[PDB]
Formats: C-alpha cells, structure tokens, sequence
C-alpha cells in the first residue's frame, strides 16, 4: 500500500512538533516519525488546523531535526489485532511479544477506546465468584459484572493477594442448578510500573501452579516509556471484552496499580497545559478513569462478562 | 567616546537602546541626560535590533530626545590593594570616609572562579572568638562557613560586632608555637539603616579595629543592584589578600535576607517566572557561588572564613532561605528568644545549634588536650537539667531527689555564669576554667563521658574564684 | 487516661490540620504561578508578533 | 558539522541563528572561547542553547558551532584512579595547566592521549564479530581491561594491529567496511547499555557491618535506599561501604556535596588500602565529585555518568558497587532545571516526571549476561537526606516504591550515640529467601535459625516496653527481666558498631555468627538457671559477661580460639551455681 | 412563563422518618444532599422517586453509573404506583448520560430535564425532579471554559458557575399556571465534594 | 538635604504605658503598629497626636474613612495643647484622601506630608508623623499596575514596592538643619494586612 510523508516540520520543543501542510491528517490520528539515522518514533495528533497540525511524541525528541525529519500516517484510529490464540501468551502492554514465541495472526482489528454501551441493553448482575478467601466470598462476595478495587498501602502485601486471586478465581455452576457444563473462564492480568523483582515474582507465580494456560498477560515495567502505561489497560480491556462478548467467556480482569497510571497521567498532561486539579492531577481524571471503569459488566441476550479487580494503594 | 542615542522605549528601570548590538552582555554603561546628570545602568538584554539596560536610581528626569547612553566597562571590575584596609566603601568601591581614592595595584572581576576540589585541604586550626559558648561548644575552625540564626528583635549586630572586634589567632597553641600570622577582618552590610550604620561606625572606630578592616556599606534606600553586588566585592578582596599576600582573613555578612529579597526583586523586574514559595528557582546556585568561596588552599598559608548572618521571617527554619542555607553550610548557631527576654548576653542556645568540624581543629597540639569531652559533657548535663526544671513547676522542688536538684542547679548556674558573659573578652583557658569549675557542682564519678586523667587534674576548682570579676 | 488520650487523639487531629493547610497553601502556589505563566504569555503576544 | 552566529543573549540562554541541520540535545560550542551548551528549542532557521557557565562578555555576532553528538562518556582504559566531575573532566589534569582555579571554557580529554597501553590481540583476521565480544586485553593496575566492540557495530575483521606499546587512539582492529575500532568508544549517557538475559540475584552484597549483612541484606544487584536526618550517619556509612565491601569495583558519586566534606573523601582515600590485594584501595575506586559551585547541568548529570560507567565495567563480567550520596540534591538540581524551563511544577515544587528520571536511575541494577557471555552485575546504594526528617517527601516516597531494600536511620538513636543509628523495626529486606540458600553453604547449616531467633529475643522486648514505662526494670518477674537485660546485651554487643576502631570497623560472617551463637547460649543457660530458680541479679553478677561484650574488639585472626574458650566459659559458669 | 407564585404550605411527604420529621421539605421547595462516596445520595433519591406522593418524576442521571440506571430500567415496571396502582413506570421519566458519555452533554441533560419538569408543571401535576450529581455539571463547565482559555477564579472554575446554579434553582416552586392551575416543581440535588 | 545625621538618645513621649515604657520609640526613630480591622489603630495614632510632646504633627489619611477626619476636625479645636496652652488645632497639618476618593493620589498625599514634615524639621522644630495606612498605598500601586501590563510580585504587587517604602521610612531621622539648628522627624506607619 502507498505511503505519504510530510517534511515541513517547523518547531519541535518539549514533546511536541508542529508540521506544516498535514490538512489531511485527522484529529486522533497515529504517526510515525523517521529521523535521518533511520530510527522510527510514535505520536499522535492533538490538535490540527488549516497552518498547522500538532503532534506529540510519545517518547523523547533526542536526535530530531528539521531538515531528516519526515512524518508518515500509520493509522487514523489506534487499533490492536486480537485472536482466541493469545491465551497463554505475554505482551509488554503496546502488543509486542515478550516470551519469544512467534507473534499471533490476528483475526479482527479493534479499536482500544472502545464504545460505550447501552444503558437498555445491560442486565443486571446476579452471579457470583469463588475467589477462595473468606473475608471476600462471605461477607463482600464478587458478582460477575462488578467492579470492585482494593485499597491497599506501601508495605502491604497487595501483590500476593493479587497472584492468589488470580490463581484462586473460578466459577461453580453445581451451585445454580443451570447443569455442571463448562463455563469457559479466562483471566486478564494487566501490570503497569511493575519493577523487574515483581515481573520475576508474577511470571514465576504464573507459571509454577499452571494457571498460564487460561491467562493473558500484559506487563509494563518502569523504565519503558510513559505513553505504553497509559495504553496497557485499554488493551487488556478491548481483549476481554472481546473474548467475553464474541466467545461467552467469564474473564477477569485485574489492574495491578493505578497509582502509577495516573502518576503517568500527570506526567502526559503536562503538554497540554492546562491549569492543574486538587493536587497537581488533571482536572478531566474523573473522565479518564470512569473511561476505564466503565467497560465491565453484563449484556441482555449475551453469556459472557467481564469482571474488573483494581488495585491501588493510598498514599 | 561612542554615544548612542537610539532610546525608544523607557518605563520603570528598564530603558531600550537601537542600534547597540556592539554592546556586550552584562556591561557598564552611563546614561547621560540633558541636565547633565550621570546614572549607571547594567545591560541584560542584547538583541540584533535593541539591548535592554536596566538603570541604577530612578528615571526622572529622562527622555526620549536628549537621553544618550555611553560604554564604561565591558565586565564588572574592582581595583584592589594593601592599602585598603582602614577605609570604607559604599558597596560599588567608592569611598566614603573622605579620603582620597585608592591607587589599584591590580582589577579583577567581581564574579568568583570555582576552586578545584582536588586543590583544597581539610581545615585544621580554630579561632577564638572570645565568646565561651562558641569557643567551647561550637568551635570556628580557619576555612569554615558557619551561619547565625537570628530573630526579629534579637541583638545581632551586636554579636557580630562584638566577633569582629575580638576575633583573633592563638599561634602560641598550635604546634610549638608558630609565627606570627597576619589577621584582617572583612565587613560586609546590607540593607541597613542609618542606626546600624551610625553603630558600626562607632564600633569601629572606638578600639582600633579599623586599622585591620575593610567596610562595604550598603543602605536600606541605595539601589538594588547595588545590594546584589555587595557580597561579592568583599569575597574577591578577601581571596585577593588570603591567597596572595598570606592572610587570614574572617568574612561578616550581616544580613543575608535583605540579599535574598533583593535577588527577588531583581529577578521580578527580568520578567521570571519564580519557583518555591515566590522565590527564583536559581536561589540554590546563586546563593552556592557566595558561601563556598571560603576555604583553605594546599600549597598557601592564608585561609577564608565566613560567618553569614540571616534572620528567619517568622521564626520559622522551614522557610527557604534558612533551609538552602543549611544544604551548603557546616552547621549553624541559633539565638534564643527565651534567653533574650531573661536578660542574657549573648542570647546563645547551645542546644540546636552544632558545629560539624569541631573534631578537626581541637585535641591534643592545638587548644588544650579536654576539649571535647568537657564540652560533651556539659551538653549531657544542661539537657538534664533543662528538664528536671520543668520537671520542678508540676512536682515540687522537695519531690526531687539530690542529684536532680545539683542538676537544676547547674543548669541554673551555667545559664547565669557561662552564656550571660556581657561584653567581657574570654580567652579559650579562662572559658575552659569556668567550665571546669561549673562541673565541680556535679558529683565526682557522675561524670561518664571524662576520661579519669583529666578529672583528676583537672576537678575540684571552686566557682568563686570567678567572684573577684564574675 | 491524660496520657493516652493526649498520644491518641489530639496529636492526629492537629497533624490532619497542617496536612489540610499545606495542600492548600501548595493549590494556591500552583494556581499563582500559572495566572504568571499566562500573563508573561500575553505580554510576549504584543510586542515580539504585531507590526 | 553546522555553524552559525549569536542573535540574541539574555543571559544562560541564546539564540543562534542559521543552526538549520543541528539536532534537539545536541552539545554547541558557543562563542569564541568555546563555553558548551545544550539545544533546546529548534524553531525555523534558529536554535534555541543553554550555555552552562557564565555568559557575562560575550557579544552579538559571535560564531556557534554544534559537535553533532549528545552528552557522551568515553569508555576505556585509564578510568581507574580518576577523578572526574559531573561530565567527565579530569580535576588532576585540569589543575595541573590552569592553577587553583577552574577557568571556564578550559579543554581537557576523559582519557589520556599520551600514555602506552600493553596491546595483546585476541581475534584474527577473517574471523565473523558482533557487538559485545572481546577483540583483545590491557593490562591496568590488578585487572586485565577487555577491549570490546561497541554494542552496535557488526562487521568481519581485516586487518589485526601485532603486539605492542599503543596509545588509545591508535587503531588496533579495521572491519572489512572500512571501520576502524579503537581502545575508547563512547555512548549516550541516558542510553541504557543492552545485554542478554537479567538474572535473579542470588549472592549477598557483603558490606562489613553486622547489623545490614545480617538482619536486613542486599543481594549482590539488588538497591538500597538509607534515608535520615542531619547527623544520622549517612556520609560514614557510605564511606564504610566503599572501604569494606567485597565488589570488584567501586564508583562514588558526589552531587552537590560541601567544600569541606568533599575534601575529606579526597583526602582520606588515598592513604586507605584495598582489603583484598592490600595495595593501594584509589587503584580500585572511580571517584566524581561535584561541590556546589560547579553549573547546575554537570550536577544534575552526575549520576547518570556514574551508572553508565557501573554498566560499562559490568560488561567486562565484573561485579560493580555504586553509591551515590544525597540524591536529594541531585532533586534539587533537577528542581532548578525544570524551573529554568517553566515546566509547571508538581506538590512539593518538584517535575512531575521526577519519579520516572528515579525509576529510570534505580532500574539498570541488576545481575545480568553480557552480549560476551560472561555475567555481571552492578548493585546501588543511594542515600536520601529529607528536609525536616519526615518520610512524607516526594523523593523519599518516590525511592520507597522501586527500591528492595531499606536502612531507616533514625534521629533518637543518633541522640544516645547508638551507631549506626539503624531503627530495627522500621526497616525491612527483600531478599533474605533468595540468600537462604547461599548462608547455609558458606556459614553454616542453621544460619537462618539462628537470625530468626535473634529476631525473635529483639522483638519480645518491644513488646514489654510499656511495661518498663510505668514500673521500674527491678520491679519485673524474672522471665521478663531476663528479655530485658538480653536485649540490652544484643543491642550493646551485636547491633552496635564503631567505624573509627581499630578492628570494629570491618566484620566477617563468621565472627556474628559466633557472636549470636554465644548469645544464644548464654539465653538459654540463664532460662535454665531460672527454670531450677535463683536470683537474676547472681547472673547478671557473672564475670562471662564481660567476655561477651569484649567479643567485639577481638581481632579477626584471634577470634576462634576466644570463642572456643567462651563457649566452655559460658557452661562452666552456670554450673558453678545453685 | 407563569401568572403569580405562591407560598408553599403542604409537605411533600418522602416516605422517610428523619426527612420527613426533623428535616422537611414543602411542595415547592428546594433541597440539597451532600456526602462523600457510598453515604446513601443515591438511594434516597431513589427511595424518593419510589415512595413520594409526587404525580410525575423526573430523573436525571447526570454523570453517574450505567448500573443505577439499569436498577430503575428494569425494577421499576414491577413495582406499583402508590396513588394510582398503576405500574411505577408509568409516571417516570428517565433522563440518562452515564460517565463515559460524552462531557460536554451533561449539561444539556440537565436543561432537559429541568424542561419537561416545568412542561408537566403547566398541566396541573405536581412533579418531583432529582438531579443525580451537579457536581459533573461543574466539570464539564469547567472543561468547556478551559477550553476557551478563559480565567478561572477558584479551582479551575469559570466565575460565573453561581449563577448558573441560581438559574436552574430558581425554577422549582407552586405557582398559579398560565391556564389558572396549580402547578408545583421541586428539586432535589446531590452533591459529590 | 540636611548637613548631618545624629544619633538618638532622647525618647518620644506618647502617653501610653505600655508604648512608653515596654517597647520605647525614640525621638528620630521609627515604629509600626500592624494589626486587623477594629483592634485599635486609628484610636492608638489619635491619642498619639492628642498627647505627644512634638511641636508639629501632620497627620495623613491615606485612603481612609471620612469620619474619622471630621472627628479630627470637630474635636481637636475645643481641646489645649499640652506645652503651649492653645488649641490643639493650631499645631496640626491634616492631609485627607479618603476612599472614595481617585485611587491615584493616594501615592501623593504620602510624599506631600512627609515633604511638609521635613520642612517644618528645617526650622527647628520636632515633628511627627502618622500615616492612616500604607496597605492603601500597596494596593493603588497594584491597581495603577494592571493598565501596565506588567508581571508582578508574590501577591500581585509591584516589584518596585519594597524600595518605595524603605524610601519613605529613610526620611526620618535627628539631622543638624542646613541653617545649623537641630531638628527631627519621627514617622509611625500602621499596616492593615
Ligand atoms: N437507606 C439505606 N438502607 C440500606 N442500605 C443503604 C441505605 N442507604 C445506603 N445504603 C447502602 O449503602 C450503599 C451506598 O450506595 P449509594 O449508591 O447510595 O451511594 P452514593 O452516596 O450515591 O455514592 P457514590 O457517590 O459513590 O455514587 C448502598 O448501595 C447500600 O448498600
Ligand atoms: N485605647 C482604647 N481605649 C478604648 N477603646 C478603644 C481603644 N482602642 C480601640 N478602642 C475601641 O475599639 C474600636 C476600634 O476601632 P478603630 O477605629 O480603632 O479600628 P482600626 O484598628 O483603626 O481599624 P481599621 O483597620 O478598620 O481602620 C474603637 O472604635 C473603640 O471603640
Ligand atoms: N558508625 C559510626 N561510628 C562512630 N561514629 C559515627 C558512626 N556513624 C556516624 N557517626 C557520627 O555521626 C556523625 C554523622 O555525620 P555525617 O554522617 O558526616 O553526616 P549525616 O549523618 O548528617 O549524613 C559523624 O560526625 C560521626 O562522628
Ligand atoms: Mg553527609
Ligand atoms: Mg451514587
Ligand atoms: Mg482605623
């Protein structure tokens, strides 16, 4: 397929750069950026008009220049290639392989922001989940379909009790009267600024009892760069919506920290430029979370849920 | 010789000159009006089209038909010599004793030069200031920075004039008696009044201790720039004269506040954006490039100590200027209000304050071999003490045993006869006897820190031996 | 009793308070210097860009 | 490379015009004397650079000529005993052509361009390479210096220099393409060296002081944090592990340090020696110092330059300990950079991205296989000074939430003259299951049983604290008053430790295990007494407890036979009572 | 538009104790319900739109969860009408613009809401209007004017927030309709600090 | 211009006990008396004029209430003057710029009454001064300062305010007069933060 690149680039500062005659860029839209030693960045365009169009870079601009510089389109929405194939796998939370096997042929491209569902065509939850602990399944029993985070601290074991859960999580149809057929169950785990000593800790867990095999795995560590924390959890949620409501699955869906996300959050909004919140945090976080949130439940006339287990700790 | 005459743009303390892109940045020019009255000015802009120069006093009488700007300087420079000392400056190098100007044996740039790490020698000799609670506990060692901290109301200036006029070396302590050592004191105020400067005036020149000084007087009314600028005159003649000519110079900087308020309002008028708390985010450095011009040089003989003096807004040593402070300096002593209201002089709390090379330059060869030890315990003791008296206003002075009340004693004691001195001259062996004889008051053994040697020769003076001048 | 209660009660209370006023303290900092930010935007919009 | 003219000066910035080409972080000479700078800002035809010493004196009109590179380090031989400064400036050479002073826009080289090198090649012509791999040897002081090729060059060798004398510059390997490879290459300061594999740590970082090696370790590649207050004992613990931990190479990191505390280090080191070879301990260490008065860039760059060295020498299969001391003023440093760039501070007028430039410090620790083949492995100890002593800091919070291990140090202990003052309870290690293993082979078999009853005696006594608070000591049972004075005797006799003794300064393995043997003994022998009942004041009476707190001043090759008589002592005294 | 308005004299009556004791509310009456996550603003309001001798009942979901909505889609035709024994369905209208929604469209929920409250005023019913959260309202005030770069005056809040609050309160009240009818609209808002 | 400056050793007589004796002010020194609204300011600066052994006093409103000024003016003719025996009113210079008065001659009527306070201290006299408040004159210079278009200070002030007032509080003093006399002027400024 052809390819169209824009060299008018005009000014570059901070992690923005402007380019000149990109009228047929649309607002949203992903880039890629090619220096003259050959390296390609990301970026994508927050604001466009008739002199200029905007974009950010997604990491630092070391080495951009205004003569080598050349802007290419990738794709007008951001889209990521999912198949019923990836369980068992690792991704490092932008889609790229971790575990050195092959990469995946997709079977559908799905946009990571997803829609926002019908208040008439949801149903309300009424089945539960196992998770083995019994101050949860006892006195603040989970429902397929519910959100429920966990508040945890700094020395508190968040991460044992995440990799219990996870290991732990099934459902019992023996309990419904509905017959003792096979629920399929699957469990998204989606980590983000997670340091090397804990990936060792979760792949290790993972591994050990076998609850790899009905599991996809999203991992972000604290070196990579700021805008890949902030696309893993759209990631892992387009995956489980998509198994749960193409292939009746019962997923759940785990985020390890949000205090990091939206530490990310403060860090991306900086470019915009607009006056701060309550402490420094964005005035639109209420907005970005509940974007987040707000993918879980149950669908009239469908099998499938999805199931969100947040964690964060409370500084 | 070449004027410009291109003015086009004048509001405030700042004026824009055309066609002056020969003028180089940071110089001295003079701006000429048609009255024929001469200001100064500073270039801080130059552009390809105009530079900004930023004019000491104010601009009344200027316009834009007859103002002309002429080039003075390229770098701002001071002419430096021997024959300084006993004069007096306004803080720009001009006079104002009445005596004729200095004839410079060299000009040098008021902007400091970094010393090289690897150049440096650690500190190893004290000074005695002739006050027993800096010279005992909080000792000033030759190459130190340590700072005053100081209230609203509380008397420092008369501390730092009483440190400028006592301060001396001891060569016949250190080693086997040394030579003799040249020893001047370099004087730096601003923002100061007339009183102030009406008091250190009389200070000065009532003993004798002018023919040892050099003074850089700065008033509360004199321009800004002006008060920026001070500091740093009077550490270029101190390096000047410590590493040229061998000696041992001691740097007062009077009000550090004032300097910090200045820099504010410089950096206000520049058109920044400030940081913390409306203070310029470049406070750290600037202030860095004042403090650690001090020190002492492998290879010389003369040495520079400074003892900068700030005062806390609202006794507060979270506030920025206290807090950066104590990031670059080597401790800190602290006035006390309490003790001010009480009628003691000096107001010297020994409890916060410190002195982190105090081990260096006391022991054995230099100042008496019990230094530290009797200065450890005399801090152990006044804290008990301090304690047990308010321990005393709830239970009782008879619910007591005896040896908390021979501690409240000698917490009593101490505060009336050590720190409350006056204006008496203590040298280190008649503070040490009084520290001596204030630890007679505690039983023999009670003593832990003290090794038996010193407590043998050493215990058992009585106090009133001090009652024939107490 | 005094003891604990004081250990217990008093101290939190007064820590919670400072707490309270030095987030809002820092809210009204970061509120200023953005007003300045805006300000010295609108003063270079003028006389650096117009004719 | 692109050459234009000075436009506009307002003070540490200026405009230069006709810079179209330069790239954004790019290095710029500016000016006629050549002060440095950094690119900022490119808009059109003008570049926007950021000289970092003073600009007082320059004028309009004045040439600016880019290098084209970013701020670089050059890695080769002769980095061993070298002091260097924020951006690897050689101070002994600079002082030896300029004085006592550092003028500005003075030029030196990172490495010495004048000495010989002892050349012995490894590879021969027609053989294959990739980048990582070991082209020949160097002999430097006690170690064999590996030349290798730079990570991304990839080629087939041609032509092989023979042995011989060389200087640096000389270009022992040329590849087929043309390219020629030297003894030096240099890389990206904020670059992260790639390798293979990482590894689980699985060695302990010995340090030589009882209380880190034995209650809360560090496994060799792992991070620490020691946070405190003003006279905690910071600067003496780092100095402690420079002089007495068993890495292969040392790198001390000064940002923003004092005048006279710098000095201390500078001068002390030289005169110290190494405990392995017993030469001297500088022929080992790679020192960069920064007081404050050096410009805000070369500090806040500081600690990248020291990692970056850490991760070269960890490529040639050693084993590298960095410290670094008050990383809070590096913040501060990193604080008056992003004021000077108007970046909308966040709570405490820190960046917001202050975390990730920590995550991304804190992160290139680990042990690792080389692109050789060989392992490697760098460990990091940072030291953070709080402001007023609180926790609650954005820096300290930020190193809380990455790093595995933490020695609290805390300001009532420093009070009392406890040294170290490390607070016990408030301290923790992630590491002590991975060295479970590795203490019962190289101690002994129950080693960790031994810890944990030690943990377990220091533990019951806080829990009788508040019963110490309103009745006297005396006025306690037996059992509890046994707890008491043991704990008392594990605090004075175990944890506590001097650095300026002779012998305290330095302790091995063995010598605590010993140590927490004849402690134990001695707990249970007193539990005995008690249990057949006698008076607790007959046994704290008993003269074996002078032997055990003098069981810290004994010297290391003397220690097994006091602690073979000691452990008799201890039996034939409790038997000589009722 | 309106003939006159009137003083309000009858209760309206919650169906519980401690508002409907301690704490009342009349029939042309404005009210305010405040508190923190998880205190009960939502199931009062419910319990309200459930149990009070109200004729008609607006509610409007601005900026809240899809779920509550779904709870009132699907319970209410159940349920009964306390005053006609008709379905409880029959006498509500739902107004819905759950949180990830677009912004900018919560505000218009509102106003229409508080529309139709006052066009089945005209007709002679008394209507009972609940508002879920104003608090959303304000942010996407608040976004709108930043994207305007205007000024705000305390925490990112455009200066004239107050009176759009005066303006939406002052609709409720007993009045005399243009028809010469009795009409009256109260409202019930939360607040999310 | 003056010939020489002296330094002070004789006290300024107020009447107050407290003032007096506690916190002494000198004949040429300075003070300042900062508080809130309705603590005593102007009561403390009236009794001040009322009861001081200065020859002359010049009293200035700087932005303040009329009321107060025809106090002044009704009270002060009916009373003695404690070291001549006349009317009080023949000592006194009154400068009045109210508060509804133009904001720009707040900055002016400071310098008038300070330049009549220095000429009066030529002749020999000893006088004092009294300013209502110089947070007025703060607040005209931050409100000339938004038509300038300039970036301001921590609270929106002038950088320029801190050299204004030391100006100002520099004109005190005890001088040896030009005609060789002797004289003084004592300032005493109240602050309304
Ligand atoms: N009157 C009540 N009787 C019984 N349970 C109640 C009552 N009020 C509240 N609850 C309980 O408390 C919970 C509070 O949920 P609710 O939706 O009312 O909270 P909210 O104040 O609207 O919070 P949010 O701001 O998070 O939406 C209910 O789900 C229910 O479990
Ligand atoms: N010395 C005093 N003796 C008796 N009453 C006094 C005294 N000082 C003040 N008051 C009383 O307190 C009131 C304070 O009013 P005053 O005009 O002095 O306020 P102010 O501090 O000058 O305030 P503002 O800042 O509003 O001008 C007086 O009107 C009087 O009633
Ligand atoms: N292990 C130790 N043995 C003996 N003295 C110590 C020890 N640790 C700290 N000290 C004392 O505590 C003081 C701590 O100061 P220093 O470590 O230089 O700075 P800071 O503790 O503020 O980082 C030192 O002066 C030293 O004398
Ligand atoms: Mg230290
Ligand atoms: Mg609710
Ligand atoms: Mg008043």
């Amino acid at each position: 397929l052809l390819k169209k690149e824009y060299t008018g680039i005009t000014y570059i500062s901070g992690p923005l750069l402007f380019v000149e005659n990109a009228k047929d860029l649309a607002y949203g839209a992903i880039v890629d950026i090619k220096d003259g030693t050959g390296r390609v960045r990301g970026g994508q365009v927050i604001e466009v008009s008739e002199e200029y169009a905007v974009i950010q870079v997604f990491e630092e601009t070391t080495g951009l220049d205004l003569a080598t510089t050349s802007v290419s389109l990738v794709e007008d929405v951001a889209r990521l290639g999912v198949s019923k194939e990836m369980l068992g796998r690792r991704f490092n939370g932008i889609g790229k392989p971790i575990d050195g096997l092959p990469p995946i042929t997709p079977e559908k491209r799905l946009p990571i922001t997803g829609l926002p569902l019908n208040p008439v065509a949801r149903r309300k939850p009424e089945q539960f989940i196992q998770t083995g602990i019994s101050t949860i399944d006892v006195m603040n029993t989970l429902v397929r379909g519910q959100k429920l985070p966990i508040f945890s601290g700094s020395g508190l074991p968040a991460n044992e009790i995440a990799a219990q859960i996870a290991r732990q999580a099934t459902v019992r149809p023996d309990l419904s009267g509905e017959g003792e057929k096979e629920e399929p169950f699957a469990v998204v785990f989606a980590a983000m600024g997670i340091t090397q000593r804990e990936l060792s800790y979760f792949i290790q867990e993972f591994e050990r009892t076998g609850a790899l095999s009905r599991s996809v795995l999203f991992l972000n560590k604290a070196d990579d760069p700021t805008i890949e924390r902030i696309l893993t959890p759209r990631m892992a949620l387009t995956v489980a919506e998509y198994l749960a409501f193409e292939h009746d699955y019962h997923v759940l869906v785990i985020l390890t920290d949000m205090t990091n996300y939206c530490e990310a959050l403060r860090e991306i909004g900086a470019a915009r430029e607009e006056i701060p919140g309550r402490r420094g945090y964005p005035g639109y976080m209420y907005t970005d979370l509940a974007t987040i949130y707000e993918r879980a439940g149950v669908v009239e006339g469908k099998k499938g849920s999805v199931t969100q287990i947040p964690i964060l700790s409370m500084p | 010789k070449k004027e410009y005459t291109g003015i086009t743009y004048i509001s405030g303390p700042l004026l824009f000159v055309e066609n002056a892109k020969d003028l180089a940045y940071g110089a001295i020019v003079d701006i000429k009006d048609g009255t024929g009255r001469v200001r100064g000015g500073q270039v801080i802009e130059v552009s390809e089209e105009y530079a900004v120069i930023q004019v000491f006093e104010e601009t009344t009488g200027l316009d834009l038909a007859t103002t002309s700007v002429s080039l003075v300087e390229d770098v701002a420079r001071l002419g430096v010599s021997k024959e300084m000392l006993g004069r007096r400056f306004n803080g720009i190098g001009k006079p104002i004793d009445g005596l004729p100007p200095i004839t410079p044996e060299k000009r040098l740039p008021i902007t400091g030069l970094p010393l090289n790490p690897v150049a440096r020698r650690k500190p190893e000799q004290f000074i005695q200031t002739g006050i027993s609670t800096i010279d005992v506990m909080n000792t000033l060692v030759r190459g130190q920075k340590l700072p005053i901290f100081s209230g609203s109301g509380l008397p420092a200036n008369e501390i730092a004039a009483q440190i400028a006029r006592q301060a001396t070396v001891r060569p016949d302590l250190s080693g086997e008696g040394e030579k003799e050592e040249p020893f001047a004191v370099v004087f730096a105020a601003m923002g100061i009044t007339q009183r102030e400067l009406s008091y250190f005036i009389q200070e000065f020149e009532r003993t004798g201790a002018l023919s040892r000084s050099v003074l850089f007087l700065n008033k509360a009314d004199d321009p800004t720039i002006e008060r920026i600028l001070t500091p740093r005159m009077a550490l270029t003649v101190a390096e000047y004269l410590a590493f040229e000519h061998d000696y041992h110079v001691l740097v007062i900087l009077t009000d550090m506040t004032n300097y910090c308020e200045a820099l504010r309002e410089i950096g206000a008028a520049r058109e920044e954006i400030p940081g913390r708390r409306g203070y310029p985010g470049y406070m750290y450095t600037d202030l860095a490039t004042i403090y650690e011009r001090a020190g002492v040089v492998e290879g010389k003989k003369g040495s520079v100590t400074q003892i900068p003096i700030l005062s806390m807004p609202d006794d507060d040593r979270t506030h920025p200027i206290p807090d950066l402070t104590g990031y670059i300096t080597e401790g800190q002593i602290q006035l006390s209000r309490e003790l001010h209201r009480k009628g003691i002089y000096p107001p010297i709390d020994p409890l916060p304050s410190l002195s982190r090379l105090m081990n260096n330059g006391v022991g054995k060869g230099k100042t008496r071999e019990d230094h530290k030890q009797v200065s450890d315990q005399l801090y152990s003791a006044y804290a008990n003490g301090v304690d047990i008296r308010k321990l005393v206003a709830i239970i009782g002075e008879d619910a007591l045993t005896e040896n908390d009340r021979r501690y409240l004693q000698f917490a009593d004691a101490f505060e009336r006869f050590f720190i409350n001195q006056g204006q008496q001259n203590r040298s280190i062996e008649e503070s040490l006897q009084i520290a001596w004889a204030l630890l007679s008051m505690l039983p023999q053994g009670e003593l832990k820190r003290i090794s038996k040697d010193h407590i043998g020769k050493y215990y058992g003076q009585k106090l009133e031996e001090i009652w024939g001048a107490p | 009793r005094r003891v604990n209660a004081l250990e217990q009660v008093v101290i939190p209370g007064i820590r919670a308070q400072i707490r309270f006023i030095q987030q809002v303290l820092e809210q009204r900092e970061r509120e200023d210097t953005f007003r300045l930010k805006r300000i010295k935007g609108k003063i270079e919009a003028r006389e650096a860009e117009e004719e | 490379m692109i050459q234009g003219v000075i436009q506009k000066i307002a003070g540490p910035a200026v405009i230069a015009k006709g810079m179209l080409g330069a790239r954004m972080y790019d290095i710029c000479k500016v000016g006629e004397e050549g002060l440095v700078g950094e690119i900022i800002r490119l808009d059109g035809d003008t570049a926007f650079v950021q000289v970092y010493e003073d600009t007082s004196g320059l004028k309009v009109g004045e040439p600016v000529v880019s290098t084209g590179l970013p701020l670089a380090v050059e890695l080769g031989p002769g980095m061993l005993n070298g002091i260097y400064d924020g951006i690897q400036r050689p101070l002994e050479r600079i002082r030896e052509k300029t004085g006592i002073y550092i003028t500005r826009g003075v030029v030196v080289h990172a490495l010495d361009r004048e000495k010989k090198w002892a050349w012995t090649p490894m590879v021969k012509p027609g053989d294959e390479v990739r980048g990582g791999m070991v082209l020949g040897t160097v002999p430097e002081f006690g170690f064999t210096h590996k030349i290798l090729v730079p990570p991304d060059v990839r080629g087939r060798v041609k032509e092989v220099k023979p042995a011989g004398e060389y200087t640096v510059e000389e270009p022992v390997v040329v590849l087929e393409d043309g390219t020629e490879l030297k003894m030096y290459h240099t890389w990206p300061v904020r670059r992260a060296r790639p390798v293979q594999r990482k590894l689980d740590p699985n060695t302990p970082f010995l340090t030589g002081m009882r209380i880190l090696d034995v209650l809360f370790p560090v496994a060799m590649g792992g991070t620490a944090a020691i946070p405190g207050p003003f006279g905690s004992g910071k600067t003496v613990t780092q100095q402690s592990l420079a002089k007495w931990s068993n890495a292969d190479v040392v790198v001390y990191v000064g940002c923003g340090e004092r005048g006279n505390e710098m000095t201390d280090v500078l001068v002390e080191f030289p005169e110290l020696t190494d405990p392995k070879t017993g030469g001297p301990l500088m022929h080992r260490t790679v020192l960069i110092a920064n007081t404050s008065n050096m410009p805000v860039a070369a500090r806040e760059a500081s600690i990248y330059v020291g990692v970056t060295i850490a991760e070269y020498f960890r490529d040639q299969g050693f084993s590298v300990a960095l410290m670094a001391d008050s990383t809070s003023r590096w913040a501060e440093a990193l604080r008056e950079i992003s004021s000077r760039l108007e970046e909308m501070p966040a709570e405490e007028g820190y960046p917001p991205y202050l975390a990730a430039r920590l995550a991304a410090f804190y992160e290139r620790a680990g042990k690792v296989i080389t692109l050789g083949g060989e392992e490697g492995a760098v460990t990091i100890v940072g030291a953070v000074s709080p402001p007023g002593g609180d926790m609650s800091e954005p820096v300290t919070q930020s190193t809380l939430r990455i790093v595995g291990a933490f020695w609290r140090l805390d300001a009532s202990l420093a009070f009392r003259r406890h040294f170290p003052a490390i607070n016990w309870n408030g301290s923790y290690s992630l590491f002590t299951s991975a060295l479970d293993p590795w203490y019962r082979e190289n101690v002994a078999e129950d080693y960790p049983e031994l810890r944990d009853a030690i943990s377990e005696l220091l533990q019951r006594e806080a829990g009788l604290q508040e019963i110490v608070q309103l009745v006297g000591p005396d006025a306690l049972q037996d059992a509890e008053r046994l707890v008491i004075e043991v704990g008392r005797i594990i605090r004075e006799d175990f944890l506590q430790q001097n650095a300026y003794h002779e012998v305290d300064a330095y302790c091995s393995m063995k010598k605590a295990y010993g140590i927490m043997k004849m402690i134990l003994a001695f707990y249970k022998e007193a539990e005995a007494a008690i249990k057949r009942g006698v008076s607790i004041d007959e046994i704290l009476q008993l003269p074996v407890l002078e032997r055990i707190g003098r069981a810290r001043y004994v010297s290391e090759e003397e220690f097994p036979a006091y602690f073979e008589e000691a452990m008799k002592e201890i039996q034939g005294a409790f038997k000589a009572l009722a």
